[PDB]
């Protein structure tokens, strides 16, 4: 939000401001594997384009890092029981770069909607070809804690790296989506090897009920719909536990 | 409670019937959801058997597991005035008669039927 | 969130060290890192007891 | 309603009661099958809570959830006749009172009552 | 049908109930136990729908589907006795009238009544 | 259970991944459910549903075999986990149609 | 403490009971989950030997290798009153005696006691 | 309970107490095979923590986790009389006192003392 | 015993309190030792069973799994004064009275109390 003036100039004060508070469009140059499978993308025979090319081209408002489709706790069902299949075009976006866990007030998103759709919709006023609908979503966050117990007997390289899939794994997690503990536990095995002790624990900050959130007997965390996990804290207990035992 | 612990309200869901009346707002009134991925809990079944048993055990009968239309029995013999135990002692004037009066099933004591048919 | 490169020296007593491993781009999130370290100079000088 | 949308007929199954009134076939009774491995529809527990819960909440109770045996309760309130309410004017000749007669749960006018003491 | 076939007894786990008065002792209190991926098993939910239909059914009234308080009315018609039909003849001496007597629901004779009512 | 939707290409992958797992697998060494979930969750991704489920063929009991409380398959030594045939099947509707 | 440090609740596990009042919330309530895989912590398992051990020595008695029941021991010395020590000095002021006063077990005093005797 | 549920008898293992009163065959007393593939269930562990959880908090103490005497010092309280409250009504005459009586610990009513006393 | 067979003494872990006294050299205060490669030996826990269970036992109270609070019903009963029973026959001048005496709860014999109430 706040910078300063590198070169002086007579008569301006060097403090300066961020209009905004962002600074957007940053990216790197394209690599070789990812070019070719986005190339063998556009010839190969895709149902539902429209749904694909609308997430292409609504990862091109600044700022947006990730867009995901409606997760699977986001279907639903008529007093019959059967699927229903959605006529509209929806989805989520992630600005995991400018808020918190990336998740954007409802401005931002209906401004991206008004923008990708038009006003009012399917009018081919906007991106969108005509008689194309939709709506661009958002979530809510939900602050889970993470807790990893048997790990001070790793090497520290183990323990870090560790640590860090845990947290990248959680931060990318799609709006509705269930944080099960086979994941966890999964991107640790992965790395401590197939007989190394390792538990984790999902629970709430101050054991509060937070809307939006169940946890299943096996100890994973149910989500709804609208709302993504969010990393609160990692933390290990190494309560001294070695391999010398000193 | 026989509630879904993180169900929707009645007029989000089908089939719920709202207008229940809970004692205090720690246990609302909450249905299961409809979405695919909505499993019965276990717990809310046990709470519904449970509260079926204690009905069932009413006015001393016993369950059987082998037939089944035990709650008809008990609810027939609700209805079954016949089968209100007899009374040892003397009615005094104190008691109470239950009757349909002007349209309505309430009671009326001895004392206002022996100054009624008194006039 | 820090910037660390591989020039990184350490000065024990009155011995110097240098990273083993690959140092990491980053200084993890908690603030703390564990670095495996080897002597600059061989023989039995880079003993030490520090 | 509280049956299964997609059941079988209940000669088909087990557990089932036949003999079931309902109004007309468009509410027929089915039940799950026995046969390929089918989960309980959350739809049709949000209609057995409902009608539990309605039946709780007559008589004017409200449901509660820290104890299990609310309709054994209500039941309770059903066939004790000195729960119902007094009634304020004075019976008067044209009202039913209640009574077992000849083994029927029936009910007679004061004017009968009175022709018999009178008599 | 009911009391799941593979299931706990009271405190081994959670909402359950006891004192469940059973006929014989192959027909257990039992509960669906609280671990993880137990599911309810379609055949208990056919008891227990059988065991709601025939409440519902008791008493001669017919099932609805687009009404989820029928256990409710029928509760009611099982109060309310002033939808029990009337005495068709006329009564006699033995017969029994329901009461409120020291504070308990009982019956007395025709006969005590009378020979209170002419004292 | 719930393989069918996912493009053929992964359920061939699975399924070669399964049949070798279970083939190769030491004598008197349980065949636990959660080997086998994490055998999907390599290709399948993390927002797939995806259950595993072990059973003896036609419920039969089998000399040297029990069920542990979580499914898994416990095997008494001097005994080795051989593949009848896996077989794929859903059960749980989604959206992955339309 | 003796609750295994990355736990979990009650109402998400078996055989846990919670309702245990702790200084604070850095000793909470946790317990193992309702897994197959994990294993118990010796740390814990010192936790537990060092409590029973710690109430074993209790009373000045020594634990003993034999002795499977040592702990009994410990209770019975515990609740047998005969086996304190003869008060090696005489009685006076008001030295309060135990007993089970209006119901509930409690002391009262010398003078208190004379009081009744003395009239 | 706290025994292991696949376990074998007292007399087929070591350190296991023989004669332990269950309340019944639901509840069997076995403990952990020797053998070798065998570890300490989580399961069964939470019933032992569970149980010292309990008793440390009996008498309205609370848990500390940073001591490890805790069953030692509410043994201490459960054995220490004064510990006991003291009490403010008067002993009426149908109150208890305890002591040696023939080197048994019981009580006795204030009649047999004040009736002792004159003498 | 209930310590481990090759572990540690107190200083040398965690969780381990000393100041133990055990009868000679023999099964001394030894606790698991903090390697990551030790798991519980299952023996021990076969002991530390026995000790719990033959602490409920205790008073000839008999021990259910289904509950997870007999060992605080245990000390309760152990505080609970009004448990002594009755004193089957009349006391006499050599018998001994429970109480605390300035601190230093002991036993009271009825001559002194006697002759210090004859005063």
């Amino acid at each position: 939000t706040d910078g300063t003036l590198v070169t002086p100039v007579p008569g301006i004060s060097s403090a300066v401001t961020a209009y905004g508070g962002n600074f957007c469009g940053g990216s790197d140059e394209e690599e070789c594997e990812q070019f070719r499978t986005r190339y063998l993308q556009r010839l190969q025979y895709q149902p539902r384009f429209t749904v694909e090319w609308l997430k292409s081209k609504a990862a091109e408002w600044p700022c947006v890092t990730d867009v995901f489709d409606l997760g699977p706790n986001c279907c639903a069902v008529n007093a019959l029981g059967e699927v229903v299949c959605p006529n509209n075009f929806e989805f989520y976006v992630l600005f995991r770069d400018t808020f918190d866990c990336g998740l954007a007030p409802q401005c931002v998103v209906d401004e991206i909607t008004d923008w990708l759709f038009g006003s009012p919709q399917g009018l081919g006023l906007g991106e969108a070809e005509f008689g194309i609908c939709g709506k661009v979503r958002t979530a809510a966050p939900v602050k889970l804690d993470i807790i990893l117990d048997g790990l001070s007997c790793a090497t520290p390289a183990q323990s870090r790296v560790v640590e860090e899939r845990v947290t990248d794994f959680v931060n990318r997690l799609p709006p509705s989506t269930n944080l099960t503990i086979d994941q966890l536990r999964f991107i640790g095995l992965q790395v401590l090897g197939p007989s190394f002790n390792f538990n984790v624990a999902i629970r709430s900050p101050n054991d509060a009920v937070q809307p939006g959130l169940r946890f299943t007997s096996c100890g994973d965390a149910e989500i709804d719909c609208d709302y993504k996990a969010c990393l609160n804290s990692v933390v290990v207990i190494n309560n001294n536990v070695t391999t010398s035992g000193c | 409670g026989i509630f879904f612990s993180g169900g929707l309200a009645c007029n989000l869901t089908v089939n719920a019937a709202c207008g229940i009346a809970t004692t205090g707002d720690d246990c609302p009134a909450l249905y299961y959801p409809p979405k695919c991925n909505v499993q019965v809990d276990p717990l809310q079944m046990n709470a519904v058997i449970s509260e079926i048993a204690n009905a069932i055990n009413a006015f001393g009968n016993t369950y059987d597991c082998s037939r089944l239309d035990n709650l008809k029995q008990v609810l027939n013999r609700a209805r079954n005035i016949c089968d209100l135990p007899p009374f040892g002692d003397a009615p005094d004037m104190d008691d109470r008669i239950a009757g349909c009066f002007d349209g309505q099933s309430s009671t009326v004591t001895v004392q206002q039927l022996v100054n009624l048919v008194l006039g | 969130g820090s910037a660390l490169n591989q020039g990184l020296r350490f000065q024990f007593g009155n011995q110097t060290y240098e990273p083993a491993s690959v140092v990491p781009d980053q200084l993890p999130a908690t603030g703390i890192l564990v670095l495996r370290v080897s002597a600059v100079n061989p023989g039995p000088s880079g003993n030490a007891r520090v």
